Formats: C-alpha cells, sequence, structure tokens
C-alpha cells in the first residue's frame, strides 16, 4: 500500500523532529526502515522493527515492545534501525524529511 | 529476579521520559523501585525484548532494564 508508506514516512519526519533526531547522513539506509516500517505494519497491522529476527512476530506485536517507536528509542533515543539519530551521532545528517521518490526507489527493489 | 522484588539501579541508564525531566537526558543510577513485569514471553510465547525487566519507581514513572542493570535490595 502506497498510503501505508506515505503515513509511515509522515510518521518517521514527525517523530524525528518531536524528539530533536535527525536521519542518517545516508537517506539510502532511512529508506529502507521506512518501507520496511511499512511493511511490517501492512503484514502485521503494527510497525514492528524492521531491524530484527523474530522467533514469533505475531506475539512481539502483542507485547508491542519493538512496535516502532520501540521501548528503546522513546526511552533512551536508542535506535539500533539508525532511524532515528542523535545530533552527536557520526552518522546523522541534517535532515528530518525525506524525499517519496527515495522511498520508492527502494520499493522497486 | 520476580515481579515484586523491590530493585535499585546499580547501573549508568539514560532515559528521556522522566517526568520531571521530560525529553532530556536524565541518569537513573541509584534509584530504587520495584519489579512490575518481566517481558520474557507473551501468553507463552517467546518475545525478545532487550530491556525486559520493567520496574516502576514513585512520581508515576516506570522504565525498562536489562537484569544487570539492577540489583535486589
Ligand atoms: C536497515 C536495517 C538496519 O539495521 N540498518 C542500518 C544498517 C538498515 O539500513
Ligand atoms: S530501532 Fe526502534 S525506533 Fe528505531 S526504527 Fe527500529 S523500531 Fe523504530
Amino acid at each position: 500500500n502506497n498510503k501505508t508508506l506515505a503515513a509511515m514516512k509522515n510518521f518517521a519526519e514527525q517523530y524525528a523532529k518531536r524528539t530533536d533526531t535527525y536521519f542518517c547522513s545516508d537517506l539510502s539506509v532511512t529508506a529502507v526502515v521506512i518501507e520496511g516500517l511499512a511493511r511490517h505494519k501492512e503484514e502485521l497491522g503494527s510497525p514492528l522493527c524492521p531491524c530484527r529476527h523474530y522467533e514469533d512476530k505475531e506475539a512481539e506485536v502483542k507485547n508491542t515492545f519493538w512496535n516502532c517507536p520501540c521501548v528503546p528509542m522513546r526511552e533512551r533515543k536508542e535506535c539500533h534501525c539508525m532511524l532515528f539519530l542523535t545530533p552527536d551521532n557520526d552518522f546523522a545528517g541534517d535532515a528530518q524529511d525525506i524525499p517519496m521518490e527515495t522511498l520508492e526507489e527502494v520499493k522497486a527493489s | 529476579m520476580n515481579v515484586g522484588d523491590r530493585v535499585r539501579v546499580t547501573s549508568s541508564v539514560v532515559v528521556y521520559h522522566h517526568p520531571e525531566h521530560k525529553k532530556t537526558a536524565f541518569d537513573l543510577q541509584g534509584m530504587e523501585g520495584e519489579v512490575a513485569a518481566v517481558l520474557t514471553e507473551w501468553q507463552g510465547r517467546p518475545i525478545s525484548a532487550n530491556l525486559p525487566v520493567l520496574v516502576k519507581f514513585e512520581q508515576r514513572f516506570k522504565a525498562h532494564f536489562r537484569p544487570d542493570e539492577v540489583t535486589l535490595i
């Protein structure tokens, strides 16, 4: 669903701004995570973190610990996926907004 | 480590959701609270939470920890 992707895109941009965090200087990383989140939301119903391996994705979504934004991000601003980075992170850029085309360049592959 | 146990944060744990420190870095080390839950699974199904020990402190504040970050009081 394209509306799901756009929704996830909007979520990421707004959450970054709200938490004073920034996207990776390499937006291709950002794009991969956002699309992954969107895919999980479409399949599981929740934006389960896409950069992890699960023994039971359905149970994970029910528990909610890894539903984006996850507990480590909400509490410690720790984002394993490298989606939301603090200003002092060596890989953080100056953007809190990503082009829709960039996201779709990932969708095709 | 069980629900109900009284624990103290014995490691550096910096959070941003503390009531009197919302959106700003705050180290919980030294704070004492009670274990509210241990997220090892959901209704019998194994889950992979990496901060399974949910501890509740006063001021209507709670946070998650790894077993090694807290100590029984
Ligand atoms: C996608 C998942 C993840 O962890 N990362 C950072 C290298 C991605 O780009
Ligand atoms: S590490 Fe957490 S905050 Fe970051 S993308 Fe994954 S689920 Fe979202």
